[PDB]
């Protein structure tokens, strides 16, 4: 216990002294006591943004606090030992108030009305189900909150795109900039982080019931379904009042409860107290660093860095047959449509008008539908080899490996670096993919640190996108729409190519039927039966990267397809290698093919990317599918 | 004192299904005993309240039939999950002290008494230490004689045990078994243990039930039923009891 | 291209540069935004909105007969999808020091290509004339520094740098810029409020375009009523020009400019 | 057959260590008895390369080290674990076709040549006319058949089972016992078994091998392992000894 003891001594010394630097190089120290405690204090320029750098430091702290309390209440609630507040669409439903309400007038505390009304709905959705009884489970619990997170994201990538440049002030918001010109914030925030702290003080025992099994909570006689939707309701209503005071965070919650384990504090309360106290120093160090660097140079923001840090220091510290008939005339009559229906007028290519539009019509659904079949198969493939529902695209940090490379290339050289000789641009975006999924193979021996490890991978990703689109860069919109996964810059000669990169990887995928079918209910009973876990695995993570690599050099980073077509074959009532992976593979190919068709065609003159339209069409027939099996 | 009236265990269809109806002691033990969980398991899971009961009435103490108060129900009945160990917990001391959540409540009023019961619970138990290292660094025997530390200060009048036999080694059953049967008759209160093994039920039990399939067998006390002539019909292979000068039951052996 | 009634432009400037030569454009990307943003030339009602900036639909320019589609070098589609259309060239705009000068050249290279030097020479002139009109408006205020920046929110502050668009206005009328600080290739950087604190005798003009409640919230701080700029006058506020722009642009930010600080001192 | 001289424990794991020495019998069946964290799991873990040894190693065939392919290794060994069980299989009748995965292969295989092998299993095994028929979740009766089918399939040179009496009933544990006795009877198969029950593992075993602490106890047959002194020494409670009126091996009982 000597090292987490000395490494706290280490961060309250290096705080202390990054303070006193910055305190000192604002204001002499002479002028300290008669800044601080006067509430009136002197005309002095030099003394009176102590009214503004002061609330920095208090709003750190209490959100420090607030962040490791909820990081704590969702490991305990959902019985997880990672905290993710984002994932259950807390972050991504206050976004969604901000860019509705910085829009059409109307404002006011838009983050946590939205947040709360998201968790809400939620709420109710997990509540009604298909019985009178909720039934709500954790596993169903944080599947539907991916839903309505990748929903709620879908809706503001849809409003940025048609209107960018008037939400610049929620960029800066997502970012988490903490930067305070009164003491309006800490005089808001405090008597509600009271309010929070003593509802958490009661209802403790529910809380250990909850961190323990379902059984013995349900044998105590703990209102489990109550208890549990209580819980859930304080933890969005505090993560919801965090991201209306300072926004978007580096999940510092995600660090705090692990480093207070680590220490000690067998109990709950002071496990609770020290999450707090930890969670405070890394946002004061966070804070105080980032005063630092708009001190010598350039303003940056503060949860982007503090994700950018955390990064490493987590990396260290780390039927059937006539079923695919069907659907397959299903798809190839919906691409007869496509090809033939317009929007225009709504007319029908009658022939003459049919090879004259078909240059920018064949390219784009063959790339679309190769996409999405490839992504279908990567995922499936994916949660087969790991088992967990929660597995996308995305754990091998393909899609965010890429987008990191992207906006690593834009943020280094000015200028068109799309297309720049000197600028990367496709090698650049390729390179950084390599050292990404490199570098997640080798942090992550099995399976679930690999997938921690993509999720901050990813959230990083998220982190330096939202940096890129806080600056006011002419390029941001361009990417966006390469983060969107839209097939405009698709091309018959790359049609070919990734169709028969499609055709061998399909023709490849067979001779691991054996290793797709023993993999699941294995471990050691995988090895006893003949073959060898690791050099089998590697080879499966290898293939879903090369088809996650094609899928993004097609369409560009998304997964949603990837995540919601297995999950759509497994409820359909297919659980066999082979059928399951064509089902998955034709349902995806059939649901990329209807985004980009929408997205090109229900607007005439706007293209909104098929990513976006993937997810408008999948999460209502999604939370339908959750219902009616709840 | 419950009396249970079963005439369907759930409208899907299961290995065997059939009605049945029998009365529990008020103070003896009662050992359910079966071919793993073909009907077995149905009727203890109905009882803990995990199974709807379908068409039939169970008697709380002669008090209603059903949707009854969680908390007098906690208070009231102790059950121990089906092979389904908890897999989480800290110490042993938090957790039978945990065990006493049903009679203070959530808003629970500890800073006064309650401390003398989980005392003499973890004295009864046998653990001379009050607060040890960690519940799941002990071994399984440790743990779940944790766990039964906890189902005694949660203060019951029932006691269900769901195969409390399995996954132990046959020297620790016969301890877990004798250590009921001792807190049965220290507390009298109703004990329903589930057992695998006919001879364990037969030596630390007052009152063995048998569900082939869940027809209702056979129930009687150790000397009532005659092993011989009825663990033939009740498990198909035929095999043989003969008297032994340790327990005063005949033990049963395979043929 | 020979007709000068079917030009299709797929970016602002481009579009800017069009009705700054007089030609009449036959399609706009995105142009309810445009009419939004830009105000300063009248786009007229009958223009076929083609779609997004970034992606321009391809069937509806297909659909017409477009002589010349000139979008902006390096946003956009790719080169051979516009040119398997119509002829077109994509023209440089931005670089990260001298934007208004590549925008000239690009308006000459407009001229040039579809035969309207007359129009582009006349409208540099006009320019000029413009520029030079206003010149002893701005010479009696002396060398204080003037500061260019906007409102976020009620907590940051977009300034342009030594980088912007209006600098070389700035240059010109012997104006040099207050800030002195980080500045990035487009000439805009969003900094703190505070910051702004570092400043004593600087004249700060803030535009504004849809946030007064947000400059209510910001001006009843006592930290901004003790700001240094504030107590002294300067701040003052002024209607928003567009700043990615280009001779329009500058002739409506120097309009502005006379309008506020144009004989002061 | 595979002989021991490793001296490594779970040193890790609850702080054990302690010497092995054993050699097991050319055919015949190895009986593992003892207690839960005795180390007979431990020991068969180490046997099927689940976790590399510290210390020593085991010598297999007579005539190679540990180090083997994966696809020699389970042409010659059946490792059925119990913990960490295959749930939800989602096919039935398949799982003999996982089973042959190391005759077959990844390549070359054939859908399956020579399916005489894979009928042979299923019709040993027990005679079903169910197959193809079937769904994952069913009774443990079935369900460890299901588990012993793919075993047969392989038709290695070793069987290594670790627990198969658990979570069965009597018939249902008479059964694999009889099975797992007459394929060591047929095909001379070496065969280590681990029973909680004595009585039970005696009546189907020929070698067993008693693990008590650290170390092991004893490693003759039934007939000498029957004695009183073996028993509490291995379990701690006293029991006694008797002959059987019929069965082969003795009954005893605990007092």
């Amino acid at each position: 216990a000597l090292f987490p003891a000395l490494l706290l001594a280490l961060l309250v010394i290096v705080a202390t002294a990054l303070t006193w630097m910055n305190f000192s190089q604002a204001l002499p120290r002479s002028q300290w006591a008669q800044a601080a405690w006067s509430p009136n204090i002197n005309v002095i320029e030099q003394m009176i943004f102590h009214y503004s750098l002061l609330p920095r430091l208090a709003i750190s702290l209490l959100v420090g606090a607030g962040l490791g309390l909820v990081g704590v209440l969702f490991q305990q609630v959902l019985r997880n030992p990672l905290a993710e507040p984002t994932t259950l669409g807390v972050a991504t439903g206050a976004q969604l108030g901000i860019t509705v309400t910085t829009l059409w007038a109307i404002p006011g505390a838009m983050a946590s009305q939205f947040a709360a009304l998201a968790g809400a709905c939620v709420v109710g959705l997990i509540v009604f189900g298909v019985a009178w009884g909720k039934r709500l489970s954790p596993v169903t619990l944080i599947l539907a909150g991916l839903v309505v997170s990748l929903y709620c994201g879908a809706i503001n990538q849809l409003l940025v795109i048609f209107h960018h440049d008037q939400l610049q002030s929620m960029f800066l918001w997502s970012t988490g900039t903490l930067t305070q010109t009164d003491w309006g914030g800490v005089e808001r925030l405090w008597p509600q982080l009271l309010g929070g702290v003593m509802l958490t003080l009661l209802l403790l025992r529910p809380l250990t019931l909850m961190g323990l099994d379902d059984g013995v909570a349900r044998n105590l006689g703990l209102a489990l379904s109550l208890a549990r939707l209580a819980a859930l309701s304080l933890a969005i209503v505090i993560s919801a009042l965090l991201v209306n005071a300072v926004g978007i965070i580096g999940f510092i919650g995600l660090f705090a409860p692990l480093l207070a384990k680590m220490l000690g504090a067998r109990r709950l309360l002071p496990r609770l107290m020290l999450a707090s106290l930890i969670g405070a120093l890394i946002l004061w160090l966070s804070d105080q660093i980032i005063l630092w660097l708009t001190r010598v140079w350039m303003e940056v923001s503060t949860g982007s860095v503090t994700a950018l840090i955390g990064a490493p220091l987590l990396l260290w510290l780390l039927l059937a047959f006539a079923l695919a008939g069907g659907v397959l005339l299903l798809m190839a009559v919906v691409v007869a449509l496509s090809f033939g229906r317009d929007a225009h007028g709504w007319t029908w290519a009658s022939g003459a008008l049919l090879d004259d539009l078909m240059p920018w019509r064949w390219p784009r659904i063959m790339a679309a539908l190769f996409a999405g079949v490839m992504l279908a198969v990567a995922g499936c493939i994916i949660q087969r080899l790991t088992g967990n529902p929660m597995a996308s695209p995305e754990v091998l940090g393909i899609s965010s490996g890429a987008a990191f490379g992207v906006v690593l290339m834009l943020f280094l050289v000015p200028g068109n670096a799309f297309g720049w000789l000197l600028p990367a641009g496709s090698l650049g975006a390729a390179v950084t993919l390599l050292i990404i999924m490199i570098a997640a193979g080798r942090g992550g021996f099995s399976p679930h640190r690999m997938l921690l490890a993509g999720m901050a991978l990813s959230t990083a990703f998220t982190m330096l996108l939202m940096m890129l689109q806080a600056s006011g860069d002419p390029r941001m919109a361009q990417v966006l729409t390469w983060i969107s996964g839209s097939t405009y810059n698709a091309t018959d000669a790359q049609v070919w190519r990734t169709g028969i990169v499609m055709v061998i990887l399909l023709a490849i995928t067979p001779l691991c039927r054996r290793w797709l079918t023993i993999l699941p209910l294995g471990g050691d009973t995988a090895r006893a039966v003949g073959m060898a876990l690791t050099p089998t695995r590697i080879a499966l993570l290898l293939l879903a990267a090369c088809l996650t690599a094609t899928a993004t050099m097609t369409i560009g980073p998304l997964s949603f397809v990837g995540l919601m077509a297995p999950h759509i074959a497994r409820m359909m009532g297919f659980r066999r290698t082979m059928p399951h992976i064509v089902i998955s593979a034709l349902v995806g190919g059939l649901l990329l093919v209807f985004a980009d068709w929408c997205g090109r065609m229900v607007l005439f003159p706007f293209q909104i990317p098929a990513g976006l339209l993937s997810t408008f069409i999948g999460a209502p027939y999604f939370i339908y599918l959750l219902r009616k099996q709840s | 004192t419950f009396a249970l009236r079963n005439i369907s265990f759930r409208v899907p269809g299961r290995t065997l299904l059939h009605p049945l109806s029998l009365t529990f002691p008020a103070g003896k033990v009662t050992g359910l005993i079966g071919h793993n969980g073909s009907g077995k398991s149905t009727l203890l899971k109905m009882l803990g309240r995990h199974q709807p009961p379908s068409e039939g009435e169970i008697l709380l103490d002669a008090q209603p039939l059903e949707s009854w108060s969680s908390k007098a129900f906690a208070r009231k009945v102790a059950y121990l999950p089906q092979q389904l160990p908890p897999a989480e917990g800290m110490t042993v001391r938090e957790l039978v002290a945990i065990g006493r959540y049903p009679w203070h409540g959530a808003l629970g009023r500890f800073g006064a008494a309650d401390r003398e019961k989980v005392e003499e619970a973890i004295s009864l138990v046998g653990l001379k230490p009050l607060a040890h290292r960690l519940v799941d660094s002990l071994s399984g025997g440790e743990r779940q004689r944790a766990w039964i530390a906890m189902l005694v200060a949660q203060d019951s009048r029932c006691l269900l045990l769901d195969e409390p036999t399995s996954a132990l080694d046959i020297a620790h059953q016969v301890d877990v078994l004798s250590l009921v049967h001792r807190l049965s008759q220290e507390r009298g209160l109703t004990v329903i243990a589930v057992l695998h093994d006919i001879n364990m039920a037969a030596r630390y039990c007052d009152y063995l039930v048998a569900l082939r399939g869940g027809e209702m067998i056979a129930q009687g006390t150790p000397a009532e039923i005659m092993r011989g002539e009825t663990l033939e019909m009740i498990y198909g292979i035929p095999m043989g009891i003969l008297p032994h000068p340790a327990g005063a039951a005949p033990v049963s052996f395979v043929y | 291209a020979i007709d000068p009634n079917r030009i299709v432009a797929l970016e602002w400037l481009p579009v800017e540069l069009l009705l700054a030569l007089g030609i009449v454009p036959y399609g706009v990307a995105d142009t309810i935004n445009y009419r939004l943003w830009v105000s300063e030339p009248p786009l007229p009602d009958s223009v076929i909105d083609v779609g997004l900036r970034t992606e321009p639909n391809l069937e509806l320019l297909t659909t017409m007969r477009p002589s010349f589609m000139v979008w902006s070098a390096g946003y956009g589609p790719s080169p051979e999808m516009l040119a398997r259309i119509a002829p077109g060239r994509g023209f440089n705009f931005s670089d990260g020091k001298q934007p208004l000068a590549m925008a000239r050249k690009s308006l000459t290279e407009m001229a040039d290509l579809l035969n309207l030097q007359s129009a582009a020479e006349t409208h540099l002139a006009q320019y000029e004339d413009f520029i030079r009109s206003m010149k002893p408006r701005f010479v009696k205020r002396g060398a204080r520094p003037l500061l260019l920046t906007t409102l976020i929110d009620p907590r940051h502050m977009l300034v342009f740098g030594p980088n912007s668009l209006f600098q070389e206005i700035l240059d010109e009328y012997g104006i040099p810029n207050a800030w002195q600080g980080e500045t990035n290739f487009w000439g805009s950087t969003a900094v703190s409020i505070d910051r702004l604190a570092a400043y004593k005798d600087v004249d700060v003009l803030c535009f504004d375009h849809d946030n007064s409640k947000d400059m209510d919230a910001l001006m009843a701080t006592p930290l901004w009523q003790a700001m240094p700029f504030v107590r002294a006058g300067r701040f003052q506020r002024v209607p928003a020009v567009w700043f990615y722009g280009a001779t329009l642009s500058a002739m409506h930010f120097v309009r502005v400019l006379d309008n506020a600080i144009g004989g002061k001192a």
